[PDB]
């Protein structure tokens, strides 16, 4: 089991929504990670989407429509991405990423 | 461990057309090819909806996971995915054997296509 | 406006060394590190490295370091990725990044950098029938680089739109796709149909035996 599980597939209508799931493994706490999206269409490169760590702590990429929309499953463990009016352009590859933002340590190097 | 790594990755189909499914077709190897000791089977499976399936090659019934190369299911202009399966081996097991199969698998249905010498 | 801009594709033996490169515009270079990601073809993406072009601080991923080498020139605004030997394995895209506030997130992306790396030499293509005796195809096997375009032809000159083409694959160092023709079984009128295609290193037509 990676640190970071995705199902591998999806599929739904047009003018639907759908959620994404990134599930952080549990030797970890999402409470204190924020989740990372990135699209990539068949052929082209990867494309920040968006970032959420709560509704008070998020961030929205270069010119990423509202209908993408990031949530946090705490209890849970999980990571959402959810994609409303789904569209042609909006089939692709959906990767997730997470950050704590308190990475450190390391003096191992240097007594 | 988090920090710098990034997920396998969802891939997320959008369904905008009614289910179909592929005609599939299979081309034993070439002269020019065969006379140079070398076989090479074609599977191409076109006209499909939604773009996802799955190939089992088997001879004789019995599986090939040796030399499957396959492509990724391409859209085409019409709005239909395409795809493209081959099958290497030797011109002594081309006519050894007698069978062979491009098990085609999509959205439950099995279609499949075989040829002999 | 923001953007990552990366040098050409390219095309190398094993043993030879390589340096490409990913020039940033529109912003503070100095300001925000510059990551490297691998993706190899049909597979996920690779942090490999990242780099603060305000100093250079350069670091790497375990299963990168002593692999490549990044770097970066502060007045050009450049970034680099480097190779001293590269390796069939290499072949792969390579994508430079911007770094956000979310210093942990990719917020620019480059538009990618292809490399491929054969044992092979590039080369023409060479041409085959595919017929069983019902549609009949004509395929392309090795060849370097992946820059081919397949045409028909009837046995007299005359173009079909009764075609399509198919994804390239990699095998041997070489690259290889097929293409193939339908047509209306009232026939057997005629023998065979022309196969032409299209490369940088050499283009060649061909005929099709029909049932
Ligand atoms: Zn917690
Ligand atoms: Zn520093």
């Amino acid at each position: 089991q990676p640190v970071l599980h995705q199902p591998p597939a999806m599929s739904s209508a047009l003018g639907t929504t759908i959620r994404l799931t990134c599930t952080l493994r549990n030797d970890h706490d999402i409470g204190v990670y924020s989740v990372y999206w990135y699209q990539q269409r068949p052929g082209h490169p990867p494309r920040f989407l968006l970032r959420y760590f709560s509704q008070s702590d998020k961030s929205q990429g270069p010119q990423v429509p509202p209908r993408f929309s990031g949530s946090k499953d705490v209890a849970r463990n999980r990571g959402y991405l959810s994609i409303s009016e789904l569209q042609p352009e909006d089939e692709a590859m959906y990767y997730c990423a997470m950050g704590a933002r308190s990475s450190e340590k390391e003096e191992r190097e240097r007594e | 461990s988090v920090t710098h790594v990034f997920g396998s990755g969802t891939q997320l189909t959008v369904l905008s057309q009614p289910k179909a499914t592929p005609s599939v077709t299979l081309f034993p190897p070439s002269s020019e090819e065969l006379q140079a000791n070398k076989a090479t089977l074609v599977c191409l499976m076109n006209d499909f909806y939604p773009g996802i399936l799955t190939v089992t090659w088997k001879a004789d019934g019995t599986p090939i996971t040796q030399g499957v190369e396959m492509t990724t299911p391409s859209k085409q202009s019409n709005n239909k995915y395409a795809a493209s399966s081959y099958l290497s081996l030797t011109p002594e097991q081309w006519r050894s054997r007698r069978s062979y199969s491009c098990q085609v698998m999509h959205e439950g249905s099995t279609v499949e296509k075989t040829v002999a010498p | 406006e923001v953007q990552l801009v990366q040098s050409g594709a390219e095309v190398k033996k094993p043993g030879e060394s390589l340096k490409i490169s990913c020039k940033g515009s529109g912003y503070s270079f100095t300001s925000y590190w510059i990551g490297w990601v691998r993706q190899m073809p049909g597979k996920g993406l690779e942090w490999m490295g990242i780099i603060y072009p305000g100093d250079s601080d350069t670091r790497y991923s375990p299963s990168f370091q002593g692999q490549v080498t990044i770097s970066a020139d502060k007045s050009i605004s450049t970034a680099y990725l480097q190779w001293s030997s590269l390796k069939a394995s290499d072949t792969a895209m390579y994508y430079c990044a911007r770094h956000y506030y979310y210093y942990y997130g990719m917020d620019v992306w480059g538009q990618g950098t292809t490399v491929t790396v054969s044992s092979w030499s590039a080369s023409a293509p060479t041409l085959f029938p595919l017929v069983s005796c019902v549609a009949v195809g004509c395929l392309a096997q090795d060849f370097l680089p992946d820059s081919i375009t397949f045409s028909w032809k009837y046995k007299n000159n005359s173009d079909i739109s009764s075609t399509r083409g198919f994804p390239s694959v990699l095998r041997g160092g070489k690259y290889a796709a097929t293409s193939q023709v339908l047509l209306p079984s009232k026939d057997v009128t005629d023998e065979h149909v022309v196969c032409k295609v299209q490369h940088p290193n050499g283009n060649k037509e061909k005929n099709v035996p029909l049932p």
